[PDB]
RNA sequence: GUAAUUGGAAUGAGUCCACUUUAAAUCCUUCCGCGAGGAUCCAUUGGAGGGCAAGUCUGGUGCCAGCAGCCGCGGUAAUUCC
RNA sequence: ACCAUGGUGACCACGGGUGACGGGGAAUCAGGGUUCGAUUCCGGAGAGGGAGCCUGAGAAACGGCUACCACAUCCAAGGAAG
C-alpha cells in the first residue's frame, strides 16, 4: 500500500509459451520483504488482467534493504497456467494439491511388488490388509 | 673434468643417476631398505603400550637422569624407546597404557643430551600429555 | 644422590603456588593495535640513554 | 560428480624472513595510522601492489612497437586510474613503478570516511562502517577493505536508515525515555 | 593514559515473529521487538640468553627436577629450570 | 602344416624392483629445474580369486548365468541362496 514502488525490466513476451515473462525489482526502502501474494495482484492491476495468471517467485533482497529483485510472469489463460507450468509454483497458491507418499514408501512398495509375478489380484494386493 | 659436447647427454645422464646414490637424504628416500628401517614406517605417529620405565643418563657436559619408556608398537610389532617430555609428567604415564609416540625435533635423530632415543610421547591413554600437565583433564577411568 | 627413579616430578612437586590474580582484560582485536601504536610511536619521548627497551626494570 | 567451482588462491603473502627490526616498525605505522585490525590485511594489499609491479616489469622488459602491452598496460592503467591512485592525463607505464603502499591505504573506504569530514579519529572511522551506518550512493556497505573508486568517491554518505541520516532511534534512546515515564502515568 | 563520572538521533552476537529462498524446509537477505558497564556478552597459542622481536623483576630449586631444533643454562644470589 | 635359421643387445636387450595406473596438471621457481598426480576431465583396467558362456548390434557383462577355489547365510537337514 503505503510506500512501495513496483518496477520491472527485461520484458519478453512470447507465444512459444503463450506467457509474458520478465524480471521484477520491488522497492521497499525501510520495510520488510513484501508478500508474493501481494505482488501477484499489483501487476494484475497494471496489466489489466486478473490476479489469477500472474506468478512471481525468486526474491532475494539485496544487502541492507531497498531493491529486491526476482522473477515474475503473466500467462494468457488459467488453462495455459495448468499446461506449461511446473507443479510446485502451481501449488504455492492452491491450484493443484499434492499429498503423496514419501519416496521411502514408494520405493519399498515397488520392491515388494517386484517379487510377486502375474497375480493381478495380488500384485497390488501384496499385503494391503496388513500394515 | 667433464666430457661435455652436444651429443653426449647419455654419458652425462648415466653419470648423474649413479652419482646421486652418494648423498644421504636422497638415499634414505629412494633406496628402500631405509624405508623399512624406521619403526613408524613412512608415517608420523604410532600407538603403543608401555613396557618398562627407564632412566637414561645425560651426555658429556650435562649430568641428569633423563626419563624414558619402552613402548612396543602394535603396528609392525617391534621394540622402541620413547621420551616422556615434561616436568611432572613421569606420573601421568603408567604401566601398559596406550600412548601415541611422535618424532623428536630432528627427523630420525636424538636432540640435545639424550644419547640413544628417537621418539617422544604425547597422548597418554587418549588424553594429551600437555592436557594432563596443564590441568585441563585427568586420566579417565 | 643422583636420583635414579625417585624424585621424578620434584621441582614442580614442591613449588610454592601463587594465585593468578585477576586483572582488566586486554583491549583485544583491533584496539590492541590502536593502543600499542599509541604505546610506541605517537609519543616519541626525548628520554635518551642508548634506548633502553620495552621491559625496563 | 560435483557442480563446484574449486578455484581459489591466497591473497596475502607472508614475508621471506620474520623478526627484523626495520620491517615490523615500518609496517606498524601502517596498522595504526591507517587503522587496521591485523597485519594480514596489510600484506594483502601489498601483495596486490607487488604483482602489479611484477606485471609492469614484465611489460617494461618489452621494447617499443609490439601489440601486447598496448592491450595489457593500457588496460592496466584504465583500471588504476579509475581507482584514484594515479591521475589520468599523465598515463605512463613508468610512473606506476615508483608508487607506494601509502596510496593503496589512502584509497580505502575506511580512510576516506575519515578525510571527507564524515567522522573523527580513524579507528572510529572503522567502527561506523561495520556498525551499518555508511552507504554508497544507493548501497549500504559495511566493508573497510572496499577500495572505493575515484568515480564513486564524491558519493559516500550516511544511510537513509542511519541515525545520522534518518530516524527511529535505537535501543539506547528508547530505553532511557521509557524508565522516566515508568514511575507514573 | 589511568580512577574516572555519563550517553545519546551508536550497534552487533544472542532470543523472537513474520516475509523470503526452496520441491518441501534451513541458512543467509529484509524487517516489530527485546538484547552491553569491571560493554562478566572476557582471545588464545607460543616464547622473552644468542641465531630471533621481547626482562640481569621477584619467590622456589641446587648438575636434582628439568629446559633447549643448534650453541648452551643447570652444583644454595639462574636474564634459559617451576 | 611343410620349408628356410633366423631375431635382440653396452645406442643397456633380457631379468628384478616399483610405497608405478598413464595424460591434462599440481607444489615450488631468476633462468635451469626437483618432487607430486588414487582423486570429479579424457584414456586404460577390474567387481573376492581365475576360467567358461548364452542373449544382444554392442558383454567374455558380474546390481546376467554356470563350474572350481578362498569366505559366508537359511534349513523341518530332504535341500535352497550367495
Amino acid at each position: 500500500n503505503d510506500t512501495v514502488t513496483i518496477r520491472t525490466r527485461k520484458f519478453m513476451t512470447n507465444r512459444l509459451l503463450q506467457r509474458k515473462q520478465m524480471v521484477i525489482d520491488v522497492l521497499h526502502p525501510g520495510k520488510a520483504t513484501v508478500p508474493k501474494t501481494e505482488i501477484r495482484e499489483k501487476l494484475a492491476k497494471m496489466y489489466k488482467t486478473t490476479p489469477d495468471v500472474i506468478f512471481v517467485f525468486g526474491f532475494r533482497t539485496h544487502f541492507g534493504g531497498g531493491k529486491t529483485t526476482g522473477f515474475g510472469m503473466i500467462y494468457d489463460s488459467l488453462d495455459y497456467a495448468k499446461k506449461n507450468e511446473p507443479k510446485h509454483r502451481l501449488a504455492r497458491h492452491g491450484l493443484y494439491e499434492k499429498k503423496k507418499t514419501s519416496r521411502k514408501q514408494r520405493k519399498e512398495r515397488k520392491n515388494r511388488m517386484k517379487k510377486v509375478r502375474g497375480t493381478a489380484k495380488a500384485n497390488v494386493g501384496a499385503g494391503k490388509k496388513p500394515k | 673434468g667433464k666430457c661435455r659436447g652436444l651429443r653426449t647427454a647419455r654419458k652425462l645422464r648415466s653419470h648423474r643417476r649413479d652419482q646421486k646414490w652418494h648423498d644421504k637424504q636422497y638415499k634414505k628416500a629412494h633406496l628402500g631398505t631405509a624405508l623399512k628401517a624406521n619403526p613408524f614406517g613412512g608415517a608420523s605417529h604410532a600407538k603403543g603400550i608401555v613396557l618398562e620405565k627407564v632412566g637414561v643418563e645425560a651426555k658429556q657436559p650435562n649430568s641428569a637422569i633423563r626419563k624414558c619408556v619402552r613402548v612396543q608398537l602394535i603396528k609392525n610389532g617391534k621394540k622402541i624407546t620413547a621420551f616422556v617430555p615434561n616436568d611432572g609428567c613421569l606420573n601421568f604415564i603408567e604401566e601398559n597404557d596406550e600412548v601415541l609416540v611422535a618424532g623428536f625435533g630432528r627427523k630420525g635423530h636424538a636432540v640435545g643430551d639424550i644419547p640413544g632415543v628417537r621418539f617422544k610421547v604425547v597422548k597418554v591413554a587418549n588424553v594429551s600429555l600437555l592436557a594432563l600437565y596443564k590441568g585441563k583433564k585427568e586420566r579417565p577411568r | 644422590v643422583h636420583g635414579s627413579l625417585a624424585r621424578a616430578g620434584k621441582v614442580r612437586g614442591q613449588t610454592p603456588k601463587v594465585a593468578k590474580q585477576e586483572k582488566k582484560k586486554k583491549k583485544t582485536g583491533r584496539a590492541k593495535r590502536r593502543m600499542q601504536y599509541n604505546r610506541r610511536f605517537v609519543n616519541v619521548v626525548p628520554t635518551f640513554g642508548k634506548k633502553k627497551g620495552p621491559n625496563a626494570n | 560428480p560435483v557442480a563446484r567451482s574449486w578455484v581459489c588462491r591466497k591473497t596475502y603473502v607472508t614475508p621471506r624472513r620474520p623478526f627484523e627490526k626495520s620491517r615490523l616498525d615500518q609496517e606498524l605505522k601502517l596498522i595504526g595510522e591507517y587503522g587496521l585490525r591485523n597485519k594480514r590485511e596489510v600484506w594483502r594489499v601489498k601483495f596486490t601492489l607487488a604483482k602489479i609491479r611484477k606485471a609492469a616489469r614484465e611489460l617494461l622488459t618489452l621494447d617499443e612497437k609490439d601489440p601486447r602491452r598496448l592491450f595489457e598496460g593500457n588496460a592496466l592503467l584504465r583500471r588504476l586510474v579509475r581507482i584514484g591512485v594515479l591521475d589520468e592525463g599523465k598515463m605512463k607505464l613508468d610512473y606506476i613503478l615508483g608508487l607506494k603502499i601509502e596510496d593503496f591505504l589512502e584509497r580505502r573506504l575506511q580512510t576516506q570516511v575519515f578525510k571527507l569530514g564524515l567522522a573523527k579519529s580513524i579507528h572510529h572511522a572503522r567502527v561506523l562502517i561495520r556498525q551499518r551506518h555508511i552507504r554508497v550512493r544507493k548501497q549500504v556497505v559495511n566493508i573497510p577493505s572496499f577500495i572505493v573508486r575515484l568515480d564513486s568517491q564524491k558519493h559516500i554518505d550516511f544511510s537513509l536508515r542511519s541515525p545520522y541520516g534518518g530516524g527511529r532511534p535505537g535501543r539506547v534512546k528508547r530505553k532511557n525515555a521509557k524508565k522516566g515515564q515508568g514511575g507514573a502515568g
